[PDB]
């Protein structure tokens, strides 16, 4: 999914 | 025979990014779930690793070239290099004196026995301490350190990368900068760049050992509940 | 006109289960991520709610009848009643004096303003404080309390239950015990059972309000990363 | 999924 990783890369 | 303007920019950019993302005081550790000495230390280390991942991501966001990769590629590099960059940045806290990461008083001093109460094996912690000592002895400049980190992270041989050519192109430019730096700026390092690239091959074994033991943790639901959502995203296989 | 042997067993079993799962000292709170006063209190409350869910599950495991339900049914009741049982058990810490949950010193005293730094609205916190006051005033015996909790949890009208007849059969046996108890053991409570069943209808509104605001939290990845895997399993919709 | 809930119910 990677919802958080995407968020964390502005 | 002298560092170029573009090589100097890359060094400024990377050194700053490290400073912007590494608190040498370890002052935020009081926000983690306290360490305790049934996987006693696992809450605290999961918080520690989770916090670190956020600093690694912020560092990576500032490696020149990284932002322009696809978001898929950016995720692929992070998910695989994460634990490696952590072991790398964590060397700044490893003390040769007592052979432990020293991040505070008796509380945030992580010695070999504590990580055993975190689901990992005394037996496979051997190479990690060994890695940290040999790297401590390399007495790297902050430039060589930050450079080694960006090179580790930009390895095109990670599972998931699609543009393994652009990532390779970025990683070689960073190696050039490093060889130049050691060559024109680090006296006595006639053999240092090879010593540094050797450390990269070590990290892949560490990365491998950790993946086998973390899978054991994430497959037992009573231990994974102690992890953080970031940790489970990063070290899980949901790609 | 007198409690039966089977009704008395149900009360013993439930009172013990509560005692085995409610630390009146709140001594384990030092293990949670510290409270701070960008959703400042959210780490601490997520740890607080996560810890509570584990106590609720242990309580439920000991409500007679609960273990024999299918695992699907057991999960369905827990996932929907979780926040309700929490608001219910949390009344033991709510103090009428300062209108706040008092679980320690200045640290673990949760007053209305702190939960605002946890992603919830001052406006929709109104009914929760109101609920806690009206329940505090009901001056319930420990038996009526533990009984009300088991009744709340055994509601057959939860999304996901399959055997809504067995769960209904269990929940009525528990209401009988409660009406009996109040009737033969609680003087002056000629109107108390209705007052208690009213509190159950209130909890569904609270449950509803919380679901709308937690969905806002779980849809913003920077806030959900502060949650715990247990919290995300329980209040998420992965059924 | 509910891996944890299943575990937590012994
Ligand atoms: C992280 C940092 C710091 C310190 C970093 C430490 C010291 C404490 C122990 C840590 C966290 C190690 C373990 C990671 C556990 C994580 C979970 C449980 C999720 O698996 C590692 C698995 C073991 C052994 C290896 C092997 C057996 C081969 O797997 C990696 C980096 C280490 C301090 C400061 O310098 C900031 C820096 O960011
Ligand atoms: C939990 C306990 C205790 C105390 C329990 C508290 C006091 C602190 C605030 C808590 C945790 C409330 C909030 C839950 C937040 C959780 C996340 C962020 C995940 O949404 C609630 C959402 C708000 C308002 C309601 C409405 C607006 C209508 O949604 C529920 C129970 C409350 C103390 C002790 O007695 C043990 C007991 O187990």
């Amino acid at each position: 999914r990677h919802k958080i990783l995407h968020r964390l890369l502005q | 025979h002298m560092l170029s303007d573009e090589q100097m920019q890359i060094i400024n950019s990377l050194v700053e990014a490290h400073h912007k993302t590494y608190d040498d005081s370890y002052s935020d550790f009081v926000r983690f779930r306290p360490p305790v000495r049934r996987l006693s230390m696992l809450p605290h280390l999961a918080d520690l690793v989770s916090y670190s991942i956020q600093k690694v991501i912020g560092f990576a966001k500032m490696i020149p070239g990284f932002r322009d990769l696809t978001a898929e590629d950016q995720i692929a590099l992070l998910k695989s290099s994460a634990i490696e960059i952590i072991m790398l940045r964590s060397n700044q806290s490893f003390s040769l004196e007592d052979m432990s990461w020293s991040c505070g008083g008796p509380d945030f001093k992580y010695c070999i026995n504590d990580v055993t109460k975190a689901g990992h094996t005394l037996e496979l912690l051997e190479p990690l301490v060994k890695f940290q000592v040999g790297l401590k002895k390399l007495k790297l400049h902050e430039e060589e350190h930050v450079l080694l980190m960006a090179i580790c992270l930009l390895s095109p041989d990670r599972p998931g990368v699609q543009d393994h050519v652009r990532i390779e192109a970025l990683q070689d430019r960073l190696c050039d900068v490093l060889q130049a730096y050691i060559r024109i700026q680090h006296p006595g390092g006639r053999l240092l760049y090879a010593k540094m690239i050797q450390k990269l091959a070590d990290l892949r074994s560490l990365n491998e050992e950790h993946s086998k033991q973390y899978r054991s943790l994430s497959f037992q639901p009573e231990h994974s509940m102690q992890l953080t959502p970031l940790v489970l995203e990063v070290f899980g296989s949901e790609v």
